[PDB]
């Protein structure tokens, strides 16, 4: 009963016109039996070269993109062309955003690994509106600056209101156009005792 | 004098690896990090939880595969998935590290819950970077 | 010659001009139909050809988290809104409704409006909990001149 | 594959439903590594990546973060003698503008599914819509 | 088994805690504050001291998790100098290294 | 004047993976993705194809036989959304009483000798049995033959 | 400077809409809004899940190597110097018969 004897490695039947991608399909650790190069890595011993790929716990240790190759992206964008969607050509301009849309909404995605995909940061809401976006008389915009207090910006002319105290992003966002319709319509509301200001 | 991770000096008969070489002032500048998961970056959670699986994952893979371990292993966390690179020497039979895999992925997938896979790079025998 | 749909047919069956009129769950599934959809699966089974085929499956399993992230993913909390969270005064209609009781009441619910770690059915529960304490304690508040329902 | 080549490989199905896309005129990645080169190669795949799908890109790099602390050395007494010890946070941010929520769902999908272990993503979308209708006509 | 006898301690202080942290938040709420009298309120004071003992959290000690060390324990962690050290000098800590400037 | 907003596509969560598949090929130097990419467990021959296959299912069924035999150390759930086909599996009936709920049980879990036993006892005490489920007990007996289901264990 | 009328009413009409305190509130009694607000410690997971259980690791390796999965080469070497001890005599004596009767 003899040991087992390994084969050869298949980088030596591999073409040099060969398609690589096919080689590294995935995110995969390198595997000096099928990456076809002399690659070395290590600080070299005085007299000494750098330590070879077989064996090599530091080329291991790398995120290695090989399978991220140039022409790995520009096969996988062209099959990803179809789910895009094309961006309205009247837009062309941040401007021009204002104009039409003039409610900015915030919402931060955060990636991490573990095996929970939780994160408490992810259902903060913003929202940043013009008062000069919104149609408010000269009575209704001093309204609407003083209630929002330090919301407002004078040198930007911009609201921002923030909502995290709901559990839910789709509750914080609910509640952030909630209170700008609120404080929207209370401004152009006028009380009897406003008149003793 | 300073004791910390250093394989000292014998007679010139003592095999050491690249990782046992270099002392902890050389991580970052020579050697890397045998594990790599986003919790000690800045402003991320769950440092302790990662570590602590990291612990046991070092010592789960010594007793399944005793005496076949050329080196250290290599954790790498991406998204929910946990990838375990072990250099590994020859001595057992190749079906007997089907088995292994097969067994050691299912358990500790059922451990943690989450996506759990092995990659063996198996070497004739261990890589000696110098003799010190 | 061997024309495989040009000629005499059995005929015994007709046309099909009305098409599965019974809805294909007639009763639950049964062990039978259960069990014949597991060797259907198993008859183009085939083992994971790549990352991506074993990646696919996972995903279909729920084992791999779905992209792009979201960290919110199956995260409902009883499909509650915002207002539900907010406003909660109406579970005070049974407190006085005037006079200190009102007043502590009045600062326990705003707080629990802006507590993302609970749900409305905890909040509320938080709200109970007082009801019933001085409902216990109306002797010592009725020394106090202070009328608990 | 030489002479063996699939014939038509099945494609995904991609259905146009009739609600309208969202629409983000701003989409800010935030990538954190301990490791500056992986974030060099993840800046040059994104990059590449935005630019075959037609999404307009910049990178800069935000200062990096160092933080430091102090532990004791011994296990027991020798006060005076200690090690210290860091942790080094780098950023490279991707802003992207002008994009339907269609295109930033396959984008962030491709590029979240090949994020590099040990790096960290923090996306903020900026999504742009109009007034609510309440909001549009003041009613008393 | 546990490291020692005070991890367990400590672990069995932590499970209480949780259980009694509703009725300690409600009850500690009636005396915390100006707005009720102050008959209501030296009862609550009571009702609370009534509660046992290891239900109070701040009978919680921080401890290394792997040898159940009181103190020298970083937080972000959970492990003692002694501890930290060993798994940050052997290069299996993602990202710690040593502190050169 | 007004901004027309395109149509929203929408695809299945696999379907992105499903795009990618579609570009890359098939490697003709490589052996089946099953079998671990090292030289030295790379299948040689035929029959180490299949042991090597046997091997691993062999190991998978070891884990699921100690998964199932020690469950209260496998019950720690750490995964956000949680992950139901990585929990312990129960198969013995946990509903005591002797109810036609607790039959439905037993053919539910697809118990062939224990429905029997219970389906008797609730014939001698004769408490009333649904039709629908005097038919479950049938489909499970008559679909298995009388004979408990295949299974392989210790 | 003092708050006229006009000051006051707005501050009470912009909490209401923010739902804030609307009332004269002393900072003692602001703690009630504080308690029930915040998570408090001892439901937080760090606090409650601060240890893993070492129950189920310590129990699970003993059962994995009684089934021959595992190898414990700290136990192992344990076993051995309790078999040795036992032959020279130092073994554990049985419980109610010990030195001391
Ligand atoms: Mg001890
Ligand atoms: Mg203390």
């Amino acid at each position: 009963p003899m040991r087992r004897k390994a084969l050869p490695p298949r980088t030596e039947k591999m073409d040099t016109d060969q398609d690589w991608p096919s080689v590294y399909p995935t995110a995969a650790p390198f595997k000096p039996s099928a990456v076809p190069l002399p690659v070395r890595m290590g600080y070299p011993v005085k007299k000494g070269v750098p330590m070879a790929k077989e064996g090599n716990l530091e080329l291991l240790k790398i995120p290695n993109f090989l399978h991220l190759t140039p022409v790995a992206i520009k096969r996988h964008c062209a099959a990803l062309k179809d789910f895009c969607t094309e961006w309205p050509a009247a837009l062309d301009s941040d401007e021009k955003c204002e104009e039409h849309f003039p409610v900015e909404i915030d919402t931060a995605d955060y990636v991490s690994s573990g095996p929970s995909i939780r994160n408490p940061k992810a259902r903060a809401v913003t929202l940043r509106v013009k008062l000069s976006s919104l149609n408010l008389d000269n009575h209704a915009k001093k309204k609407l600056i003083k209630l929002v207090g330090e919301r407002y910006c004078k040198a930007t002319d911009v609201l921002t209101i923030t909502t995290d105290r709901c559990p839910l992003k789709r509750q914080n966002y609910d509640y952030a156009v909630y209170l700008l319709t609120v404080l929207y319509h209370e401004s152009w509301k006028t009380e009897d005792w406003e008149n003793s200001k | 004098k300073n004791r910390a991770a250093r394989v000292r000096v014998a007679k010139g008969n003592k095999p050491v690896s690249y990782e046992e070489a270099h002392a902890p002032h050389y991580i970052a500048h020579r050697k890397g990090w045998l594990s790599l998961h986003t919790g000690n970056l800045d402003g991320e959670d769950h440092a302790a939880e990662r570590t602590l699986e990291d612990v046991f994952l070092r010592k789960f893979m010594m007793g399944t595969f005793p005496g076949c371990l050329a080196d250290q292993i290599v954790l790498k966390r991406r998204a929910n998935q946990v990838d375990i690179c072990a250099l590994v020497l020859r001595q057992l039979p190749a079906h007997k590290f089907y088995f292994l895999v097969g067994y050691s992925e299912t358990l500790l997938s059922h451990f943690y819950k989450c996506p759990v896979r092995l990659h063996l790079q198996t070497v004739p025998s261990k890589v000696v970077y110098k003799y010190i | 010659r061997k024309y495989l749909f040009k000629g005499k047919r059995l005929s015994i069956f007709a046309d099909k001009a009305f098409a599965d009129e019974p809805p294909e769950p007639e009763a639950s599934p049964s062990l039978w139909e259960i069990e014949f959809a597991k060797q259907l699966a198993s008859v183009a089974d085939q083992p994971f050809e790549n990352g991506f085929e074993e990646m696919i499956q996972w995903t279909k399993e729920g084992k791999l988290w779905e992209f792009p992230v979201n960290n919110e993913a199956g995260l409902d909390d009883d499909g509650s809104e915002f207002h539900e969270h907010i406003f909660l005064d109406k579970y005070l209609e049974d407190f006085p409704k005037q006079g200190p009781i009102r007043l502590f009441m009045e600062l326990v619910t705003c707080g629990l409006s802006k507590n993302p770690y609970l749900s409305v059915k905890q909040k509320v529960e938080h709200i109970e909990w007082f009801r019933n304490y001085f409902n216990e304690k109306r002797d010592i508040l009725k020394e106090n001149n202070i009328a608990f329902t | 594959l030489h002479v063996d080549v699939p014939k038509d490989v099945t494609r995904p199905t991609i259905t146009t439903s009739d609600e309208p896309d969202t629409l983000y005129k701003r989409l800010s990645i935030l990538v954190k590594a301990h490791d500056r080169a992986v974030l060099d190669s993840y800046e040059y795949f994104a990059v590449l990546a935005a630019k075959e799908l037609g999404i307009s890109i910049k990178v800069h790099e935000p200062p990096r973060k160092i933080e430091r602390f102090t532990l004791l050395k011994s296990v027991h007494i020798f006060k005076k003698h200690r090690v210290q010890y860091e942790m080094r946070t780098l950023y490279r941010c991707l802003e992207l503008k002008h994009l339907t929520g269609s295109t930033a769902s396959v984008y962030l999908e491709y590029i979240q599914r090949n994020l590099p272990e040990g790096v960290a993503m923090e996306v903020t979308k900026t999504q742009i819509q109009q007034l609510p209708e309440h909001i549009k006509e003041p009613m008393w | 088994y546990y490291v020692d006898w005070r991890m367990l301690r400590d672990l069995k202080r932590r499970k209480m805690a949780y259980e009694y942290a509703d009725e300690r938040l409600r009850i500690n709420s009636l005396r915390k504050n100006t707005i009720l009298p102050k008959d209501l309120q030296e009862m609550a004071g009571d009702e609370i001291a009534a509660l046992p003992r290891d239900s109070c959290p701040v009978r919680i000690r921080n401890r290394c998790v792997m040898t159940s060390r009181p103190r020298g324990v970083k937080r972000r962690w959970r492990l003692s100098r002694i501890v930290f050290r060993h798994l940050a000098d052997h290069g299996l800590l993602s990202g710690v290294q040593r502190a050169i400037w | 004047e007004e901004i027309v907003i395109p149509k929203k596509k929408t695809w299945d969560k696999v379907a992105v993976l499903q795009a990618l598949a579609s570009t890359v090929n098939r490697d003709p130097t490589a052996a089946p993705y099953v079998f671990h990419d090292d030289p030295y467990l790379i299948p040689t021959s035929a029959l180490e194809s299949r042991s090597f296959l046997l091997a691993k299912k062999s190991g998978e069924t070891a884990a699921k036989f100690i998964i199932n035999s020690y469950p209260k150390y496998f019950q720690k759930d750490i995964a956000e959304p949680h992950i139901p086909c990585l929990m312990p599996e129960y198969f013995e009936p946990q509903i005591e009483d002797v109810s036609e709920a607790a039959l439905e049980e037993r053919i539910r879990l697809r118990k062939v000798r224990a429905s029997v036993d219970m389906f008797d006892q609730l014939l001698q005490a004769g408490t009333t049995v649904s039709l629908e489920t005097t038919n479950s007990l049938l489909d499970l007996l008559c679909y298995y033959g009388d004979q408990e289901p295949p299974a392989d264990y210790p | 400077s003092p708050l006229s009328e006009y000051a006051l009413r707005m501050s009470r009409l912009s909490a209401r809409i923010f739902g804030e305190v609307a009332r004269s509130t002393d900072s003692k009694s602001m703690k009630v809004v504080s308690l029930f607000s915040e998570q408090p410690l001892a439901k937080k997971k760090e606090t409650y899940d601060w240890y893993p259980n070492h129950n189920t690791y310590f129990a699970l390796m003993g059962n994995l190597r009684f089934l021959g999965l595992y190898r414990d080469e700290h136990q192992d070497f344990k076993d051995e110097q309790r078999r040795l001890k036992k032959l020279r005599g130092k073994g554990k004596p049985r419980k109610g018969e010990g030195k001391r009767a």
